[PDB]
């Protein structure tokens, strides 16, 4: 029973820990986070849960998402001052839907998209991402190309891109900067696993492909 | 005896091209690393099924893999015939995704670069979890493998997706003390329970 | 009802809780469940399918040359040929199998282990090989006379060319696990050795350097508990 | 009924009170706590509950754990300033699993391990440690040696080491130091006691053995 | 349902609450419960098994020399031999027993106390010993004529060589407890004394210094309440 | 009469070596502190059971303890025969854990250093909670104790674990006025319902 | 197929050690005279049966002889596997009785000096009156022989008596034209229906 695949794959492993900075990034920033981070939901960024999910080909599951956000003071301020409250509008962007580019990026209203509301002074955000892919399971691999052009990337599904889990500061900027470490936890429930693969032996170098060295 | 994948017979989709498309048989040597044929890319350009690949935007097909190792009884060697479900390959020591010519090898199929890790970061030592038989020339001269529909999508494009991937690997190299002699790997694939919809232009 | 007081562990992020949450998309119907062949309801179905191991276990050898043993005609009679430990959660030949890598994903592993060897030689090749499963605690045998005291199988290659060694579930405790360190009592599992009883005999036209491939799988009695992150891979 | 052994042994006695310090211990520290303390769960560190549990040989129970953490200001700061919030990731490490060595020690993701999330501004952390030992009860004694070597320690079980109850600051360091007194409470529920022993009369000197003076 | 308002004692860490919590490992099956002999479902099973006490109770004597009394031939007739108090939660001979140390783990202790003495002499040794249980409140008797007023047993050693003294459950209140101090009414329990009625008589070849061992256990009517931390041990 | 531990008869494991292994009987004196024999360490090196200890990695066994005090009727003394379940010993005035030679005493067994505290921090005055009989030479010249399987593990190693520990203690020292004379303690142990699995090398 | 001696299955005595004790397999050459293993002297020093030989003054046992000649099909040769009942050997050209080292050869067994007369004055040409099979590598790669209790005494000492004597003789020498190559004689003996009484010291 403990060795059931539902019991096996439902471990809340950290797959994206983004310590994204909360400051007036509109003042002088070039490429970095503008009080928001756009993370495409792929379960392959951290190799523990990745090698847990390279065990199988096809993995249809209801992907429970748990977002634990901890606000720490910035090193520029170098003062504690107490932890201020900060509600976060955590949007999931589905495949095909547009992704935001700013903190006030006009997509955060989410007329079609689904966003949740929570605070930092509240236990972590537990919702359940629906199994949304066009195919009947999550092909974590793709022996093929996403597009019909030759330069399409190998290994990427045009259907298993889960979305973009975009988390911002809906509140305005503070004069005191704060590094918000957002930790993303995947609890895949309702595991429907198919066709087991060997566990990976050689270390990874690229998240997208399965190259070896 | 056949070794149908995970104990189920292939069939049509729930609510002509069954000719055994024998490939050009590869020379098995002592130094032969192994040969992989991605399906239907091994049959994308040959036969009426190969024309159905271009003529249809979507497809579904099972495959009756039959590998033949015609050998003397004095010959030595076992090949892992493994039909990998969805073999996403990798390249050694590079972070780059492998391109068209390293995967879309056509009817001839690709050789194995580092087959011990199965050229994908896994281990071939565990690759007997797969649809798999043995062509150990002591007892088995010809093996066969039955492959159902293996895709999360019910019915998809052939020309930009490989569902199965045959991989014939010499886990034990050839032995006849004339280094190697004859022994071809006659890989014959019959697309069984084939179905094609989406009548469009021949891509 | 109305008066509720919270738990001591209330509001805690648990890595392995299973209480359901509110779905993000309530009006979304997922993709209909189609019959993909190969349904995995448990990892045991992964475990009782075979897997070769590094039966050469010689440090210089790597690749399939370490995956296969090379029994030659010029190999001396009564020679240690495998010396395979069964610490599937530790280093050894059996670490890169389904059995080893699945067991490294847990801590408490129990069950009888089937060990099928198939002899990759010519059809006309012959030779009797003595294969001893040493019970746990017992050290490695180096000669045949120290080998047949345990449960051993004499294997003339013959026509079958494939034998199985059903290592029984025998342990001091009632599961076998990490023991928090390799240097303990229940951490050691017992050795499996092979020697040549009547030497490999091959025809003068056939291949002189014969070979042999091992396998591991489980029985239906295998069980796993205390799932843990394996040291097989890590991020850096 | 009050004298039932389930009623007898289920008293939440303090068995490890670690006032571990919360500061940049990466700056200049040698042996001390680096914003975390690694405590092996043995029920023998405090002699009241210990002599309560030297009453019997074999003690199979579901060991409820209650962690009460109180954050006090440091004497280096000498200022109150108000009590800041601090969530704690309380991990149990089972036997065989690895233990962390830093606050950000790469084991805190816990792909196999079980960790709980709670805050200091939340009532104390009540979860129930499963009866996890290989033997069918907790042999609090061991008339034997853990290893088959001669230098193995007497009295220690290679099976009744419950684990390591490792509690850290998942949040980053504060410029103001804080001594976090973590108090550990054992409520053993489902007592299955066997073969009573005399209560201990002479005082203890070592936690591991049962020497007398 | 939806409207809940918290208790006044909500969110309190209770030392003796029994409401269950969420387990840390939800998918872990524990070890199967095997029949270990000696199942303790209550401490009473510990209490009605015997335990010797320091019947010498002489300050110079320590060890088993204080655990045993030495009745000599040269001991004078009608001599106080035990003077054992029954304050099992206070200092005395009975403090280092199962009865005393278990009762010190509670406050409110009730029940009748069986007191079996076995005479450790030679088979040919003889002598009649008068053993008086003084009722609570009554002081110590020093002579035999002040001793047989209470419930007393005349014990010629004979063939049985082991008698029991069933001290009945008699108290001013309906339990006996600490009384918050030793200097009270219900804190004193009553004395048990022994004297020699017809003197110890031993053969001239056998051992002159005979000995005797006491025991305590409970009856089935023993009960305990208000479990407390004993002063038998403490950390420093 | 026997005094089976906690009123249950020993048996095999739920889903040959029954010879009474009499030890070398120890001299009981007035100044004798007491003697403890850890089981199966008292029988680890003697007999077919002693060879089964080395030849098997795991074991289970009950023990039919029989202590004999052959004495004149003029002799005086009662020994606590207590079979301690799982006697973790201790050393006086040291924080060090006691080593091999202070515990693995072999067939002869160890003497008691401070037996009043039972050499473990407890009290022997309460040690009648144990499997226990009396060999009071007034009435009882020979006592016996039946010991089932006493380990939380169902079946473990003999050579690195003592389940039971016999302890024969003079709570009253010997009396015959020739200080002490003769009186041996014939301790005979029969491993009853013995079972051994894990056929490995003789450790 | 087995060739049970004189058509009767072995059994216990009328009113554990069944492991196949595989020996160190001997090299069969063209010039190989033949190898004899006296029973239980071939198993006197190996295994739990070997320890039972020393630990018991008397014994009885049947033996399930299994000889394996793993060979190529191009190899040539038939060995007489004969289990001689009570093979009293002799030495060539001497009147002296052969001693300990010429008979008590241990687990390795003795080679044949003049096997045509079977080293006992008889003729091997008639030695097919025996329990006997053929390992003619044309058709038979592995032979087996079932041996009951063969002694006039019902149950006797192992260490000073050989009841059976295996003798694997090349009546036709090996042929592979590389003089000889590989071909071991894997002789595996399982003492079946073993019984041991007389529990004495290990001799």
């Amino acid at each position: 029973s403990e060795t059931l695949v539902e019991n096996f794959l439902s471990r809340a492993a950290l797959v994206s820990k983004r310590s994204f900075e909360y400051k007036n990034h509109t003042s002088s920033e070039a490429r970095t986070d503008k009080n928001f981070y756009k993370w495409t939901i792929n379960t392959k960024s951290f190799v523990q849960l990745r090698r847990k999910l390279e065990l199988f080909t096809y993995l249809r599951f209801d992907a429970e998402i748990t977002i634990l956000t901890t606000v720490a003071v910035g090193s520029n301020n170098s003062t504690y001052m107490g932890l201020p409250d900060l509600t976060l509008q955590a949007m999931f962007v589905p495949t095909g839907a547009l992704t935001p580019e700013k903190q006030d990026s006009f997509h955060w209203q989410s007329g079609s998209n689904a966003s949740v509301f929570f605070k930092v002074s509240d236990p972590p955000a537990r919702m359940t991402i629906p199994f949304m892919c066009i195919n009947s399971a999550y092909s974590v691999f793709y022996d093929g190309f996403a597009g019909f052009e030759k330069n399409g990337l190998y290994g990427i599904n045009p259907a298993d891109t889960i979305g973009n889990l975009c988390v911002r500061i809906v509140n305005e900027h503070q004069p005191i900067g704060f590094t918000v470490t957002v930790r993303v936890y995947m609890k895949p429930k309702h595991i429907k696993a198919w066709a087991p693969r060997p566990p990976r032996t050689l270390p990874y170098m690229s998240i997208a492909n399965a190259n070896y060295k | 005896n056949y070794c149908c994948a995970y104990g189920e017979w292939p069939n049509y989709l729930p609510d002509a091209t069954d000719r055994f498309y024998t490939l050009k048989s590869v020379k098995w040597e002592t130094e032969s690393t192994g040969w992989w044929w991605k399906l239907p890319d091994a049959l994308n350009n040959i036969g009426m099924f190969g024309q159905n690949v271009q003529h249809h935007y979507l497809y579904r097909s099972g495959f009756l893999i039959h590998v033949q190792c015609n050998a003397t009884k004095f010959h030595q060697g076992a090949l892992l015939v493994v039909a990998i479900p969805e073999h996403q390959r990798g390249a050694h020591n590079t972070t780059t995704s492998p391109g068209f010519d390293d995967i879309m090898k056509g009817e001839e199929g690709g050789t194995f670069n580092h087959p011990y890790v199965l050229d994908d970061g896994t281990s071939l030592a565990c690759a007997t979890i797969f649809p798999h038989q043995w062509i150990n020339l002591r007892t088995n001269n010809s093996a066969t493998i039955v492959l159902p529909w293996m895709n999360a999508a019910p019915m998809d494009f052939p020309l930009r997706h490989n569902q199965w991937t045959l991989a014939i690997i010499p886990v034990v190299p050839l032995g006849t003390r004339t280094v190697s002699s004859m022994v071809p790997i006659t890989v014959s694939i019959a697309p069984m329970c084939c179905e094609f919809n989406g009548l469009r232009h021949a891509i | 009802g109305v008066p509720t007081y919270l738990l001591p562990g209330s509001g805690q992020f648990l890595t392995t809780d299973d209480h359901s949450s509110a779905p993000v998309l309530p009006c979304f119907n997922p993709t209909p469940e189609m019959h993909i062949p190969g349904q995995v309801r448990n990892m045991l179905e992964v475990i009782q399918v075979e897997s070769m191991m590094e039966i050469n276990n010689t440090e210089n050898a790597v690749g399939m040359q370490r995956l296969k043993v090379d029994i030659s005609v010029l190999t001396d009679v009564d020679q240690l040929l495998f010396n395979i430990p069964l610490d599937i959660q530790l280093d050894g030949p059996l670490r890169n199998t389904l059995v080893g890598n699945i067991s490294r994903y847990y801590t408490h592993w129990s069950g009888s282990l089937e060990m099928t060897f198939m002899f990759c030689g010519s059809f006309m090749a012959t030779g009797k090989l003595i294969l001893c499963y040493t019970p746990p605690g017992g050290s490695c045998p180096t000669t045949r006379e120290t080998a047949m005291l345990g449960t051993h199988i004499v294997w003339d290659f013959g026509l079958q060319s494939s034998v199985t060694l059903v290592i029984p579930w025998i342990s001091g405790s009632h599961y076998r696990m990490f023991n928090n360190d390799a240097k303990s009592t229940n951490a050691n599992v017992g050795y499996v050795t092979c020697f040549m009883q009547t030497n490999l005999i091959v025809p003068s036209e056939s291949s002189n350097t014969c070979s042999l491939i091992g396998f591991v799988a489980a029985k239906d009695d295998f069980s796993l508990r205390l799932m843990r992150d394996s040291p097989d891979i890590g991020q850096l």
